[PDB]
DNA sequence: TTTTTTTTTTTTTTTTTTTTTTTT
DNA sequence: AAAAAAAAAAAAAAAAAAAAAAAAAAA
């Protein structure tokens, strides 16, 4: 973990809570099951 | 003749093989390791002498002051092993030390002391042993396992051709002494000799050389063999050795006395070398290329220059050798390097060396061992000499001095603690042997290769570590002050060596809670052998080889005993027989055989000598002589197995059981049974429950007996004698005249333990098994303890187990149990748990347990007394009141902090137990107690003081009968009175004087000891700092058997009892009795452990002969046909030991043993002598049951006939302490935890389960959204979510509000503490 | 939620930034970490333009 | 500060984390510095304290990196904010990947056949505390309650009438059983809960195979779907009666496993000469009526009139009536079959195989709701039927093959004979090694064989006449041949010789061990048949 | 005599699920 | 009486990834 964060906070990355596991961290949905509607929706709404 | 608390009820024994060594003292290795740490040795080599001998001495820094040793002992302990164990304190003793303090004088380096001073000073104490081989640390026992280590001394391992891609095999050897820094040699790809000191960074093997004060010339000269170069004036002639030209290829004409031997190209053979011999060859002449890369032996220097021509170690060319040539040097040595034989391994690790002269070599170890600073050249030689060449810091031991001295086959077997050079070089020389092709390594696992340290090691080593301090903490005193004649007391101090010694006996990894549920786990547990601890392999760091069973495990640590799972074969178990040898290695008993007869005498063989030596088996035949019936036995010499001729034998087992430990020898018919379903057996064994009424094993191993005698819980008659008064609480032994000594009349009072608590919370409890007026002989039974039947070891109850899968109730592994099994009450088990509550002294206010309690009504506060604390007997179910306290409360003025049961629990509340502070008030109940104990002890010393007076009062009228005959008036005045009478002149005058006078001293002996136990129960007992007093309660619940609670045999197979079925609803057969239990037999095939169907059988035999037994005592028919059934049925078998001829035994003896077998007779199976199958059948037949042993059954329910008759029998059955409702709970809406809001620890927190890593992609394989998004959202998390679902779902709406997890904002929060900024862009 | 913030009277380097085997600080300037540490450690003096 | 909390534990105590004391030693070293800089004290005691600051600062933000831990006064390395970042215990795998879960608890488990496919037992007192807040909605509802406290109190109380509020909830609502390694995606299993008196956790028998899960004191949790929408979810997706078909491979995961596939066995078998055997039956209840009244034994060769029906068309069933030859047995099995399949599939042994390739038909040709109503009516009545029969096993079920010392004989007679060439120099120790172990397989697979013959079809009797040989009933041959919790490699050491075992290098022992588990193995044997039980168990760990 | 590649060596990660005499 | 951090600790296998130092092998 000391790798990861490390070369993230030097490269300023930016995560945008797309795959199976930061969306489970985050609580919200998942873009696999029942909530893949869902998020579809999500990306609808944005940008329109 | 046999003892009479067997002869109340005698083993039928069916061992074919006669016994020579009885098993011995189960106990040996805690109670012999114990006893050598405490001793008054006279030559002090273990034990606190070798300690105190190792350190003191101790001298000042030059101050012309020296303290000096003298003697050690042991003030007996203020308090024993009961009231040690209910008031919580370490039943340990006082060491006390006499130490003498001398003062020199000046201009004296040895001259005599001008002053002295000995006192006797008390420094620290001890946790002394139990009877039993257990410790008492905070009113629990602890025990120690006892450790197997890797053994000090020389160790030559290999890498096995691994870590490298050729597969090269890198030798290296180890040093590892009892204490220091250890040191390696090991190889490399290239064959270079590398060391690493402590297992540290790698060096050049040859830089320690150059440090021990060795030139390089010297190392040639000690590590190769000179080759001697000739200058006859030309040719470059060579000193021929025959041998030194195997494995070479003669590259020119081999020849000397002008015959041609060899000749250019053909290859030096055998033949060659034999006929250069027969030649008698000593010089040869050889080309001069021959010295073309040659490696010069010593410097050479030029005679007319005095300029080094050439250096030792560097190899030859032909323009040197011209050089040296006119140089006028005829003498040449170089080293003989062969590439089989005589690697040049020294010579390339030479050149690789970079360093020159001892004093480069010290500051490249100094830098290595203690890098960055400076080196100095004092600091090197210093940390050198005091790494492994001084006494203080590193030490081999002497088991390791022997270890290394054997490896390096060396004639002594003793000498100095600490290496030398010689001891280096030789380890060097012998690594070097080995890389040359002789010599074999030495495997890490033969057990003449791993020690076996015990409590008593463990507990020297950490004394002497106390020691040690207290040796700088004087020795800093000392110098520091001067005579100041101050005594030998101020300069001691006790804190470092008790704080040490406490804090290994009471935390470590060995020093564990003893698993007190049963006899048997009490006595494999003192019998343990753990291989990690301080100073072993831990569990992490161990491969396969460790954990597999090396064939010199027979006969000294068990294969089939060690507990399943991540620490296997780790944790190995002792054997039977084994012992420890003086080293501590693993001894065996053996017979020794002599040219042909097997002489009794029994040898103990190490793991060492074991090899050597030609070991026969158990079970060969020898015809009344101890000549082998066979002319060919099976033997196992050196780990393998193979026939061996009749007079080749060497040695032969004591007997069949010593492969196994303790805890699988207790398994009927072992060897017939699975290794994987043997260990799963032996394992589970040690967990049945003490029943509340332990029955019988109907089919034992005859290895029963003793596992309960000696095993502290069963008990046993001290001194022989007859029964004066038998109790529930206590008995009374009137001891035997013969067995009395002159001085008391003593008679021996055993005080039994009635239902307290042990350590896994089931109940120990000890009832008398011998009525009133009965004789007991020396170490015999008479309380039998928990889970012991007449002193026969009983753990669970024998059951009438059919094998037939019924209704698929059984599926798997379940097990359907008779209502019958639960309505007789024979597994309810009493489970006794304890309950505490503290009151301090709050800054605010002292605590109080007044019962009067705020805002509580009055059923609630009913059952406490008038002091809060609840009755004795009171039965409280969960949430009750148990003690009322109350606390002090800011801005009534008082908060309420009464502890209450937890829910769940309920049972009586049998014993409350008070402990107050040395000054501090006592409330109603704690008065209560103490004047119950008070009142206890004496009634007990008046009862022990009755009898003893009495028979002074007897003897003073006997006394009075003669010479003042009083045969009527003498009775009529009280016995006060006739201790004060007048006697004529004779030999008898000073005798009524005397009586009186010892009257007395009885009177004192007796008020002395009142009040010695009354100040002792009186005293406020010691408790932590800022402790007002603590209260504890013991509940006792009492658990049935109920679906869930775990039943296992013996075999190794286990289940859950899946249904308690009614009495009608099982199988009956035609006789009408249910069988009690219903297995599944599908489990037997697969799992082969096929040992349990022959118990069973066997089992519905021992019960067919008890029946039989039964019926024919229901009916008063007689003694005699009695006698004839008993003996046909103790005859029964072929070659049978034991003959038990019932003549002997007395007609009331006969009839007490038809009542005490009338249950089943017991059945003994040794575990590899064993019954034979077709004993068996006799057995069987010998009833009336049917031979095949499966009778019919007819279904419960339906009422027709089972078709293919099934089996039936009485099997032996514990009850596993996995207990349904220990294990059962679930929470909806508990107490959420403070950093990361969530749910808390299970069962007794309340808290949920783990939805753990594994379960949410079990979750996200399914198209499982929403349930996983509240499971991680707010089920657990959402700080408000979970209370909006809540008021949702007592709203009827199902719906949620997840927001984000609070857990995801504590991570940002951490994250933000770092240096990294992190958020959440929108 | 609320944080706090210690001002050190001296600039202190960040571990993660300074000991991660890919030293971000050691590639940054190419100076051996090493000699890195070595500073960190008063142990020697470095020229600053 | 809450992250860090200082408690004060019962009794005046503070229970506290380890970042205060690198923060407090932080902060102590920062005042100093700044004393000694306004104190103007030399260069080298500055210097000092700036690398004290340094290594301090370098311990709370990540310890045991630079330089050693540094412990507290327990002697251990303590935890800064990276160690409660990273690790196996950190934020990241103990607190957000997976949390401890409210509406949850965990119980012993048992058989409870009597269960239909898609219910699991659930014990009155955990299903109470699991679904409490429905309980208090109900009866809130239902105006039981004045308020939340009196609900709470009666619940307590455990008043008779929640218990039909609770039977009320539980009719509609899975719960979510899932065992401790859930390796695969059929370890978490929604079930409809039953309410059973009692303390364990009472789940469907087939089940099991896809859970792994034995009946040993093996333990499992319960979960409780909250939202209409999970519930929707463990109604829809997660249902044990929906996976009746693995996630990695075509074949169904509902094979019965061990002890209906026994029932089903010996039930759908044939006896040259029983009771009754020859007669013609009008179907399959008068084949079971003849059974249940006892006329006729279960397996006795006899005509049966059966109609089959088969979907040959556009979707509609046609049946055909024939006068088949069969068993009682398959008779009355086939009662239970649903009306697509073809009689052929009932016709043979019924071994494990059988049974599931019938399922797998099954579930192919009908669909899914026939086949998990087949599934429950084939364990049902294979664990009725394993029960009629009593399959039990003895001492007498092991026959020693009569001709195995004969076999060890002729081994030794060879072995002696190589040792003995072996002594004359003509064998090398390597060739007489493997000559050796040659003839030892050899006498192990003759010993082999010679049992299976004796064991299989030793079993003769006669129909008019004077013998014939059958299949054996002997209960370790039908235990065996069945695939119910038997084979033929853990049979063999059993009554033929246990063949050869390996030492701990990996090798294999010259002698083997001639003893099997019937005639018990002597010391050495059994010690040496210990090295491969040890490498299994730590191979296993 | 300098420079690039390859090799070696040291170091950094991972290693299952649940259940106490001494300064302010 | 309130507070407070030094030590001499020393120790582990196995396996693999990655970075730094060292040694060939030139032109």
């Amino acid at each position: 973990t000391t790798r990861v964060l490390t070369e993230a906070a030097v490269a300023g990355k930016r995560d945008e809570l797309r795959g199976l596991k930061e969306n489970v961290i985050v609580g919200r949905l998942i873009p696999a099951g029942t909530g893949y509607a869902y998020h579809q929706d999500r990306m609808r709404r944005r940008a329109a | 003749v046999y003892s009479y608390t067997e002869k109340k009820r005698i083993r039928k024994d069916f061992g074919k093989r006669p016994q020579v060594l009885d098993v011995p003292y189960l106990l040996s290795i805690q109670l012999d390791s114990f006893q050598k740490f405490i001793e008054q040795d006279p030559e002090g080599q273990y034990g606190l002498e070798a300690a105190f001998r190792s350190v003191f001495p101790i001298q000042s820094y030059s101050g012309n002051s020296e303290l000096q040793y003298v003697s050690y002992r042991l003030g007996e302990p203020v308090f024993d092993v009961q009231e040690c164990q209910i008031r919580g304190v370490t039943y340990s003793a006082p060491l006390r030390v006499k130490l003498r303090l001398v003062i020199y004088e000046r201009e004296a380096p040895e001259g005599t002391v001008k002053d002295i001073k000995e006192q006797e000073v008390y420094m620290g104490e001890i946790p002394l042993m139990t009877d039993n081989g257990t410790f008492v640390i905070n009113g629990t026992e602890r025990v120690i396992v006892s450790q197997l280590h890797r053994s000090p001394g020389v160790f030559f391992d290999s890498d096995k051709g691994k870590t490298h891609s050729s597969g090269k095999v890198l030798y290296n050897a180890r040093i590892i002494p009892y204490r220091g820094s250890w040191l390696d040699f090991e190889f490399d790809p290239k064959d270079n000799l590398f060391v690493r000191i402590d297992r540290r960074r790698k060096l050049p093997a040859t830089i320690i050389l150059r440090a021990l004060n060795y030139t390089t010339e010297q190392i040639l000269d000690l590590f190769f063999e000179k080759v001697i170069f000739e200058i006859r004036d030309n040719k470059l002639q060579m000193e021929l050795v025959p041998e030194r030209l195997r494995g070479e290829t003669a590259s020119f004409d081999i020849e000397a006395n002008g015959k041609v031997y060899v000749e250019k190209g053909r290859r030096i053979t055998a033949r060659h070398i034999r006929q250069l011999e027969k030649d008698d060859v000593k010089l040869i002449e050889v080309p001069v290329e021959y010295i073309a890369g040659k490696v010069v032996a010593k410097d050479y220097i030029d005679e007319s220059t005095g300029e080094l021509i050439c250096a030792a170690n560097m190899e030859l060319s032909l323009d040197l050798l011209a050089k040296l040539s006119q140089s006028g040097h005829k003498r040449i040595e170089t080293l003989f390097t062969n590439d089989l034989d005589h690697g040049p391994y020294i010579s390339e690790t030479l050149r690789v060396d970079p360093t020159n002269d001892r004093l480069s070599a010290l500051v490249e170890i100094y830098r290595m061992m203690r890098p960055g600073e400076p080196p100095t050249r004092e600091a090197a030689e210093s940390l050198f000499e005091n790494l492994f060449f001084s006494e203080d810091r590193y030490d081999l031991s002497a088991v390791g001095r022997m270890k290394f001295n054997r490896s390096l086959l060396r004639e002594e077997i003793e000498g100095s603690g600490i290496l030398s050079k010689d001891d280096i070089i030789d380890v060097m020389k012998k690594l070097i042997d080995i890389r040359n092709g002789k010599g074999e390594v030495d495997d890490i696992d033969h057990l003449g290769n791993r020690r076996i340290r015990s409590v008593g090691e463990m507990a020297e080593n950490q004394f002497r570590v106390g020691l040690v301090r207290v040796e700088r903490a004087v020795k800093e005193r000392l110098s520091l002050g001067d005579l100041d004649t101050l005594m030998p007391q101020d300069m001691i101090n006790a804190k470092p060596i008790s704080a040490a010694v406490k804090e290994f006996f009471g935390s470590s990894q060995l020093s564990q809670f003893m698993d007190q549920n049963n006899p048997l786990s009490e006595i494999t547990h003192k019998r343990r052998i753990s291989a990690l601890g301080p100073g072993g392999l831990t569990r992490e760091r161990a491969g396969f080889e460790v954990r597999d069973v090396h064939p010199t495990h027979y006969g000294r640590v068990c294969p089939i005993e060690t507990p399943e799972g991540p620490n296997i074969g780790l944790i190995n178990s002792l054997s039977v027989y084994a012992q420890t040898n003086e080293y501590g290695f693993l001894e065996t008993p053996y017979r020794k055989v002599t040219d042909g007869v097997v002489t009794d005498e029994i040898h103990y063989l190490s793991a060492i000598e074991e090899g050597n030596y030609v070991i026969a088996q158990a079970n060969s035949n020898l015809d009344e002589e101890g000549h082998f019936v066979e002319d060919l036995v099976t033997c196992r010499s050196k780990g393998e197995s193979s026939l061996f001729s009749r007079d080749q034998v060497d040695y032969m087992d004591v007997s069949t059981q010593q492969v196994v430990s303790v805890g699988a020898s207790l398994i009927p018919f072992l060897e017939h049974d699975d290794a994987n379903r043997a260990l799963m057996g032996a394992n589970m064994q040690r967990q049945a429950v003490p029943t509340l009424r332990a029955d019988k094993p109907l089919v034992g191993t005859g290895m029963e007996r003793a596992v309960a005698v000696d095993s502290g819980v069963t008990a046993v008659a001290k001194r022989g004698g007859v029964v004066q008064y038998v109790d529930a609480s206590r008995i009374v032994i009137k001891v035997n005249e013969d067995e009395m000594y002159p001085g008391e009349a003593g008679i021996d009072i055993y005080n039994l333990t009635k239902y307290t608590r042990s350590n896994q919370n089931t109940c120990i409890n000890q009832m008398p098994c011998v009525s009133l007026g009965e004789p007991v002989e020396r170490g015999d039974v008479l309380a039998d303890g928990p889970s012991t039947d007449l002193g026969e070891l009983a753990l669970g109850q024998n059951m009438r187990v059919a094998f037939m899968p019924w209704n698929g109730y059984n599926f798997e592994d379940s097990i359907l149990v008779s209502e019958r099994v639960v309505q007789e009450d024979r597994f309810t088990t009493i489970h006794i748990q304890e309950l505490a509550c503290v009151s301090r002294d709050t800054k605010l206010g002292p605590e109080e347990i007044t019962a009067d309690i705020p805002n509580v009504g009055e059923a609630a506060l009913s059952k406490l007394d008038e002091s809060g604390i609840v009755y004795i007997g009171a039965e409280v179910t969960g949430g009750d009141i148990l003690v009322g306290k109350v606390t002090p409360k800011g801005e009534s003025d008082v908060k309420d902090s009464s502890l209450r049961v937890p829910n769940g629990v309920s049972g009586t509340v049998i014993d409350v137990q008070v402990f107050t502070r040395d000054g501090v008030e006592k409330d109603k109940r704690a008065l209560e107690i103490e004047e119950m104990q008070l009142k206890q002890a004496k009634k007990d010393l008046s009862e022990e003081l009755q009898i003893l007076e009495a028979g002074l009062f007897s003897r003073i009228r006997a006394v009075l009968v003669a010479g003042g005959v009083e045969a009527e008036k003498l009775d009529k005045l009280p016995r006060d009175r006739w201790l004060e009478l007048g006697l004529t002149d004779e030999e008898k005058q000073n005798q009524l004087e005397q009586l009186a006078e010892q009257y007395d001293e009885l009177k004192h002996e007796f008020e002395k000891k009142l009040e010695a136990k009354r100040r002792k129960i009186t005293q406020g007992d010691d408790l932590a700092p800022g402790v007002l007093k603590i209260v504890k309660v013991y509940l006792a619940v009492k658990r049935r058997i109920q679906p869930g609670d775990k039943m296992a045999g013996r075999h190794g197979n286990k289940g859950v009892i899946s249904k308690i079925n009614p009495i009608e609803d099982m199988p009956y057969d035609e006789n009408g009795t249910p069988v009690d239990i219903v297995l599944n037999p599908l489990g037997v095939p697969s799992r082969m452990n096929i040992g349990q169907i022959l118990e069973t059988h066997l089992g519905m035999a021992a019960k067919g002969i008890g029946d039989k037994i039964n019926a024919m005592l229901k009916q008063q028919q007689e003694v005699a046909k009695l006698r004839e059934f008993i003996q046909r049925a103790y005859d029964l078998g072929a070659d049978v030991r034991q003959k038990v001829d019932l003549s002997t035994f007395s007609d009331e003896e006969v009839m007490r043993l038809a009542e005490n077998l009338r249950k089943g007779m017991p059945i003994a199976t040794p575990v590899f002598d064993g019954a034979k199958e077709a004993e068996i059948k006799e057995l069987l037949k010998l009833g009336d049951l049917p031979t095949s042993g499966q009778i019919r059954l007819y279904d419960g329910r339906t009422g027709e006939q089972f078709e293919r008759p099934v089996t039936v029998g009485y099997m032996y059955m514990l009850k596993l302490n996995h207990l349904v409702d220990d294990k059962m709970h679930a929470r909806s809406t508990g107490s959420y935890s403070l950093v990361t809001q969530q749910p808390l620890g299970g069962k007794a927190q309340f808290g949920g389960q783990r939805f753990g890593e594994m379960e949410v992609w079990a979750l996200e394989a399914y198209g499982a959204a929403y349930t996983l998004q509240e499971m991680l959202t707010v089920k657990s998390d959402d700080v408000n979510g979970r209370t909006k679902m809540y008021k949702n779902i007592v709203d009827g709406n199902h719906q949620m509000e997840p927001g984000m997890p609070e857990s995801f904002n504590v991570l940002l929060k951490e994250i933000r503490s770092l240096g990294i900024n992190i958020e959440l862009e929108d | 939620e609320r944080m706090g913030h210690i001002e050190l009277a001296s600039p202190t380097a960040h571990i993660w930034f300074l000991k991660s085997l890919p030293s971000r600080i050691g590639l940054l300037l190419d100076m051996p970490l090493r000699d890195i540490e070595r500073v960190l450690y008063f142990e020697s003096y470095v020229v600053i333009e | 500060p809450d992250l860090r909390p200082l408690v004060p534990l019962d009794g005046g105590r503070f229970a506290t984390s380890d970042l205060n004391d690198l923060y407090r030693r932080v902060i102590n070293r920062n005042n100093r510095l700044k004393r000694l800089l306004d104190l103007a004290a030399p260069d080298i005691i500055v210097r000092n304290e700036k690398r004290m600051l340094q290594e301090a600062v370098d311990a709370l933000l990540d310890n045991g990196r630079r330089g050693r831990a540094i412990t507290g006064s327990n002697k251990r390395p303590l935890k800064s904010l990276a160690d409660m970042i990273k690790g196996k215990q950190g934020r990241f795998r103990q607190n957000l990947l997976g949390k401890r879960v409210d509406y949850s608890g965990r119980s012993v488990i048992t058989v409870g056949p009597y269960l239909r496919l898609h219910q699991c037992g659930l014990p009155k007192k955990m299903a109470l505390e699991l679904f409490k807040p429905f309980i208090y909605g109900k009866l809130e509802l239902r105006g039981l309650a004045t308020t939340i406290k009196a609900a709470k109190k009666m619940v307590e109380r455990e008043e008779a009438v929640v218990w039909d509020i609770l039977d009320e909830v539980i009719r509609e609502h899975p719960v979510l059983l899932n065992r401790a390694p859930t390796l695969h995606r059929l370890g978490i299993q929604a079930f409809e809960p039953v309410l059973i008196e009692g303390k364990a956790i009472q789940l469907h028998p087939l089940v099991c195979a896809a859970y792994n899960a034995d009946f040993d004191g093996d333990q499992m949790a319960v979960h409780v779907p909250l939202t209409l929408e999970a519930q929707l979810e463990a109604r829809a997706l997660m249902m044990s009666t929906n996976n009746i078909l693995s996630p990695a491979n075509g074949e169904p995961i509902i094979v019965p496993s061990q002890d209906v596939v026994l029932g089903l066995y010996y039930m759908t078998r044939d006896c040259v000469n029983a009771k009754g055997e020859g007669m013609v039956l009008t179907g399959p209840k008068e084949a079971e009526r003849l059974y249940r009244s006892g006329l006729a034994s279960l397996h006795a060769r006899v005509k049966v009139r059966i109609t089959e029906y088969e979907k040959d068309a556009n979707g509609e069933l046609v049946a055909k009536t024939s006068l088949k030859d069969t068993t009682v047995g398959r008779a009355i099995l086939w009662m239970i079959v649903p009306k697509g399949l073809p009689y052929s599939i009932v016709n043979q042994a019924l071994g494990k195989k059988a049974i599931s390739k019938m399922l797998n038909t099954c579930y192919r040709i009908l669909g899914l709701k026939p086949t998990v109503i087949f599934a429950d009516q084939i364990m049902y009545t294979g664990f009725a039927y394993a029960a009629r029969s009593g399959a039990s096993v003895g001492i007498d079920d092991m026959v020693i093959p009569e001709k195995k010392h004969e076999i060890i004989s002729e081994a030794e007679a060879e072995v002696a004979e190589i040792q003995e060439q072996f002594q004359s120099g003509l064998v090398t120790a390597g060739e007489r090694y493997n000559k050796v172990i040659d003839i030892w397989a050899a006498a192990n697979d003759r010993v082999s064989k010679a049992m299976m013959d004796n064991l299989q079809t030793e079993t003769v009797i006669n129909r008019d006449g004077q013998e014939e040989k059958q299949v054996s009933f002997n209960s370790i041959y039908m235990m065996a041949d069945s695939g119910a919790r038997g084979s033929a490699a853990q049979i063999r050491q059993l009554a033929g010789m246990r063949g050869l075992m390996a030492k701990p290098d990996g090798s294999i022992i010259e002698t083997p061990i001639t003893a099997n588990f019937r005639e018990g193995l002597n010391v050495l044997q059994y010690f040496i048949s210990t090295h491969g039980a040890r490498k299994g168990l730590a191979d296993t760990a």
